[PDB]
């Protein structure tokens, strides 16, 4: 008899919006995850959360994995897209359970979904990122920083992404999130002591502590062939003495006058101590036990190129660095160098106490350098601040005879979709204690006072304050392509919930 | 046992049937399946479901390998058959359990009900030419209709069209397609196509290698056809071919059977009214079982009632009433559930689909009913 | 540790929306009926308010409340009771949607206080002047045949419709004087079928003498009012024979004052007490029809029917005392005779001869008779009637959207309160369309396409609803009406009982036992 088993499934899976809804919004609270073997993680991020929480109804399994492709389409605030359409399957429980067709009602949301694109193709503002205006650009590391840590880390890594989104670039548009990746992870200061590399950062250091720990111009080598022997011994040291004659010799022939430059070696295999004391006079810095992925990335940065014997050096196949410093932390000695040959490649320094307060930082900088990244790829920006909430949701509530394009239950669908895109604002008000009713008398009224004046104005809801207030004053911006497949998307992802008829139990035995 | 372990078989193929009958047409919906090891499958497509469903039910593991002959003639649209299997053993409930009808009674009134089907089949039959590439065209069109590839076929079902007719030809016209070799490249964009006539590897045109990372390019001039397919994306490959590869049959069908019936569930409506009309003249013993028929027939087009959120009972009042009295050429809208006939509904469906769909149900029905009980714990 | 406190949630709303869906099913035409069973296996088969809630057995105390609160229902209306149940069920669903998101619940409060108001302004508008001193026949068979197609079929619609209108009438005048506590009359019997059912202009009485040659139809009589019997008793026997004799040629000579000769003029008399056989062969002779064992009640109201006057002894005769009538029938069912009095000069009452087999068949037919009558004397007594169908809640609601901050100027607060009424108002006519097997939300959608077309016809209209083909009609042509009292205390009664359930957050138990 009929299906009863999509009001079950849906109930079941109305859990999961509940324990999401205080997760939406710069005002909401951090979600924690712990194991049995005592890691703690928190974080606000939708995929590690919903990887790691089991939810005993399998309905919600299975939607929390359509998740995972909200990585390259948001990465940022994901529990937007799965708070709105768990309001949008309660505004069919008013309609389908009474006597609705679950067809005729999913149609008519499927031609919102696509009129829901054509109106956002008007509501677009496009900029100009030729000119690289600071103005924007610490407006975007504004709408995420701010949803993602507090206002003191808000000022501090907005110039370090500001800086990073900066450092690749060009005319053409051409950006590689591949070109930086390295990010040094430590324990030391707190997590508002972190800083912005301008150069990539080793793990690897000498075991001579006399090095110079300051070097004005050093050039980077990449030594293949250990300089210290290993095996067939009077002779064996005699090799190494001649290979420490070249370079002596290269030292002297690049820069004979002014002891202002440096030299550094990078050795796959350990170095004898012993043959580091004549370093010392020449301030050569050496390395040891080098990974071949941090050799790779030298050669692109630095501008050295991999050497295997030491008998013939050129000056051609020598790199050359800007500023060069070295710090010993602990047992561990780090070596900073930046002002590369090409420095178009950044690292950045992040410091605190523990891995549990790092993780909040590594998110963050990760899919935020991406997500301004998208403004510099795609120039059309959406106003944030839920400006498109009560936009998108007052031109489809407004048809009569000009617009519509449906009929009888099919216009009651999109009717309903209005409605459903209302939960997200009133969440975002309602996680801080305010009233959503009283909101939308000076936001949602106000854009129907500037509709009289002939002009158009976008609106934004300030959660500081419980008022009204301007995305372009306050700085909140989403990119076009981020929110056109998380909207379009989200029908999809409900439809699997709509379209279901109901939930059997059977399989392999 | 007797009696009772029949009950259980004809409940059997209907809780099964009943999955199906929303798995039918553009608006199918979905099912969610939930097995003991936690994995969930989400589809429209009955294939699938029966497999990986192990039913308890033994009457119901038969329906599995019928699914697999049904699917190996189409495979689109066939899967819904099942249900009038099912539809008949729940038809027998007033006559077998109740007025004690004997099974073969029943058998022999469904060999009168084949053969009167058949004759119903020819009398919907509307032949058409296959030497126009635009009939042809909109006819594998047809079960497009349920994908997003609709507008992407336009550069995708002509290279399909064109590749049977090489391996086709005449002979009758029996001949073997299965000569063709269809090469899928992942990447690039689905309008990219390649155009050859030939064999991948007298007085030839040209020789020439292109460059694809999967490997290269080399023609053979003969005195047989290949295709090489570029999906617009990575694994859509799966769906090109249920969409080309799978669509072989509409190009299969129209040759052997080049009539047309009315397509989207819109045939079975003037046989269930001509099978009452040809029961009348009967007047025997077996009338009752072989009316009872069209009963069974009028229930796979409340599928799409189903579909379209409508009354099948206030419905096909006026629907039954145009195929029994104005034409057989009318038919049901899928989509809105509309009175709109086939004629301007522009999909007509061979024959031969409603042929192999009512020959593989009687067949299946009549050795559910030779069954007369079901015993286990033989420990084989 | 604070907290604690409680959450007002669909907790409290499981006690008041159990009744919705049992009380949905049987509402309107096309509804169903509930039986009340007990151990001795009498059976009431009735869908009334009366079964519904005050002999309804359920575990939730709302339906106490709903009980009470249906008394002053049951007195004005008694018809269409679980319509303002329906209109509860709804606004309990609507709190969810409001009081969930950080809404007071006395917000909403307001909003059903204006609505009432504004109802008011409403109903002045949408009802129908009518004059009843015409005796117009016409709306008061549509009137009749509206409640008895909600109650009964329609066999016995087309038979109780004129006789409901033709019984009302009768103490009906120029005054528009009507009493139905003098006039009740109801006869509980069983015989033939419920659709042989007879109206009788007079009070029939339940008495009669086993007389064989006591004469059945008579076409007149003279009834002679006796609180007294003369018979043979046990009493010395000759000296109580006396005083019978004396008084019963008293009895014969007052026939002769009134020339009994007369094949036109009858006679009989009524006793309260028995009545000696032997003493009914003088009666036979001379053609008198006698009755005994006559209850109290019917003696004193023969004297306002007959209209003739109360004797007690029989010494004292006099012509005013006998009564009049047109017909005088006796028919003899089982072990009593009734005797059937009508067709009087100037009859003060009448009655309903019930009809039927079994007890859920004469029940069933008991309340909606006097259900029936009660709802055409509110259309005598109201000068404005009402059109039916649905046409007053869907009309209502498109009011309330179309002035919101125009004329009443909500700040927003109040404006979800406003709204939630109007979204209840179309549920009583989507349950009508439900029980019909049509599609609630299709049908309701082609009635409101009417009514745009109604605003921009600039002519005064009603769209009405129609069950049987499912698209608008007119309520004067479908004859589907109400009367002004009847919504009067409807819509002031839904709001008192649907505030009074949102008003309560929290509940406990305790108290003396």
């Amino acid at each position: 008899r009929r299906d009863a088993a999509l009001k079950v499934n849906v109930t079941s899976a109305e859990g999961l919006q509940s324990v999401l809804e205080t997760n939406l919004g710069p005002k909401g609270t951090l979600k924690m995850l712990v194991d049995g073997a005592g890691n703690i993680k928190l974080t606000k991020d939708g995929k590690v959360l919903l990887t790691e929480m089991q939810i005993q109804s399998p309905t919600a399994v299975l939607i929390a994995r359509a998740a995972a492709a909200q990585d390259e389409i948001t990465g940022d605030g994901t529990t937007t897209v799965v708070c709105l359409v768990g309001e949008l399957l309660r505004q069919a429980h008013r309609f389908i359970q009474e006597g609705v067709h679950p067809r005729i009602i999913t149609d008519g949301f499927e031609i919102a979904r696509k009129e829901s694109m054509k109106f956002l193709d008007e509501f677009k503002i496009s900029k100009t990122n030729l000119s690289n205006d600071r103005e924007f650009l610490l407006q975007v590391a504004r709408s995420s920083l701010l949803t993602k840590v507090d206002a003191d880390l808000t000022e501090v890594l907005t110039p370090i992404v500001t800086d990073a989104v900066l450092s690749v670039y060009d005319a053409q548009a051409d950006n590689l999130d591949l070109h930086m990746v390295e990010i040094m992870q430590m324990q030391h200061l707190s997590p508002k002591d972190t800083t912005f590399i301008k150069g990539l950062v080793l793990d690897h250091g000498g075991r001579h502590p006399d090095m110079p720990t300051r070097v004005k111009n050093a050039y980077v080598l990449i030594l293949n062939v250990s300089l210290e022997y290993e095996k067939t011994a009077a002779s064996e040291r005699k090799f190494v003495d001649a290979k420490l004659k070249k370079i002596i010799d290269l030292k002297n022939e690049v820069c004979g006058m002014d002891p202002d430059k440096g030299f550094v070696i990078i050795n796959q295999k350990g170095i004898d101590p012993m043959s580091l004391d004549v370093f010392a006079k020449h301030n050569i810095l050496a390395l040891r036990r080098a990974k071949r992925r941090n050799m790779e990335r030298l050669q692109l940065v630095t501008g050295g190129e991999a050497q295997n014997s030491v008998e013939d050096l050129s000056p051609q196949i020598l790199g050359f660095s800007g500023l060069v410093y070295q710090e010993t932390i602990g047992e561990e000695k780090f070596t900073y160098v930046t002002e590369n040959t090409d420095p178009k490649s950044c690292t950045i320094l992040i410091k605190g106490s523990t891995h549990y307060a790092l993780a909040q930082t590594k998110d963050a900088v990760r899919d935020g350098l991406r997500a301004v990244a998208n403004v510099l790829k795609d120039k059309n920006i959406i106003p944030g601040a839920g400006a498109f909430y009560i936009a998108l949701s007052r031109y489809l509530r407004s048809a009569n005879m000009n617009k519509l394009g449906a009929k009888g239950k099919t216009k009651t669908g999109i009717e309903a979709f209005a409605e459903a895109l209302l939960v997200i604002p009133k969440t975002l008000v309602k996680n801080s204690g305010f009233d959503p009713l009283d909101v939308l008398a000076m936001v949602e009224d106000e854009l129907d006072d500037a509709q009289d004046s002939d002009e158009t104005r976008y609106v934004g809801v300030d959660l500081n304050i419980g008022d009204s207030c301007d995305p372009t004053i306050e700085g909140i911006w989403d990119s076009y392509r981020v929110l056109r497949n998380a909207i379009t998307g989200a029908t999809g992802i409900a439809s699997n919930l709509l379209l279901c008829d109901e939930l059997l139990r059977a399989g392999r035995s | 046992t007797g009696r009772q372990a029949q009950i259980s078989n004809i409940t059997a193929a209907k809780a099964v049937a009943d999955v199906i009958r929303t798995c039918l047409g553009p608006k199918a919906m979905l099912k969610m399946l939930l097995d003991p090891m936690g994995g969930l499958v989400l589809t429209n497509d009955g294939h699938a479901i029966l497999r990986e469903i192990d039913v308890a039910h033994p009457a119901a593991k038969s329906m599995l390998e019928l699914s697999r002959t049904q699917d190996e003639e189409v495979g689109d649209g066939t899967t819904t058959v099942i249900i009038l299997a099912g539809e008949i053993l729940a038809q027998c409930a007033p006559y077998l359990i109740e007025k004690n009808i004997h099974p073969v009674i029943i058998i022999q009134a469904l060999k009168k009900a084949l053969t009167d089907a058949l004759e119903v089949i020819k009398q919907v039959s509307k032949p058409v030419d296959v030497e126009n590439d635009a009939a042809m065209k909109k006819l594998i069109q047809a079960s497009i209709g349920t994908k997003y590839v609709i507008h992407w076929s336009e550069k995708m079902c002509e290279l399909a069209l064109d590749a049977v007719k090489t391996v086709r030809k005449d002979l009758f016209e029996i001949d073997i397609k299965r000569y063709v070799r269809v090469e899928k490249i992942p990447g690039g964009d689905v309008l990219d196509s390649r155009v050859l006539k030939g064999v991948l590897l007298t007085n030839c045109g040209l020789f020439k290698v292109e460059m694809i990372g999967d490997e290269y390019f080399s023609f053979l001039d003969n005195c047989a056809c290949t295709i090489m397919l570029r999906g617009g994306s990575k694994d859509i490959l799966n769906e090109i071919d249920r969409n080309l590869q799978d669509a072989m049959a509409v190009a299969r069908n129209v040759m052997l059977s080049p009539s047309l019936s009315p397509g989207g569930g819109a045939t079975e409506m003037a046989v269930s009214v001509k099978l009452a009309e040809k029961a009348k003249q009967l007047e025997g013993i077996q009338q009752w079982p072989y009316q009872a028929v069209a009963d069974a027939m009028e229930c796979i087009p409340r599928t799409l009632i189903q579909n379209a959120g409508g009354d099948p009972i206030r419905l096909l009042s006026q629907l039954r009433a145009k195929h029994a009295q104005g034409n057989f050429t009318t038919g049901i809208d899928g989509d809105k559930g509309k009175i709109v006939d086939m004629v301007s509904y522009g999909i007509w469906e061979p024959e031969v689909i409603k042929q192999q769909s009512v020959k593989t149900a009687i067949e299946s029905a009549c050795l559910l009913l030779r069954v007369d009980d079901i015993v286990s714990g033989v420990r084989k």
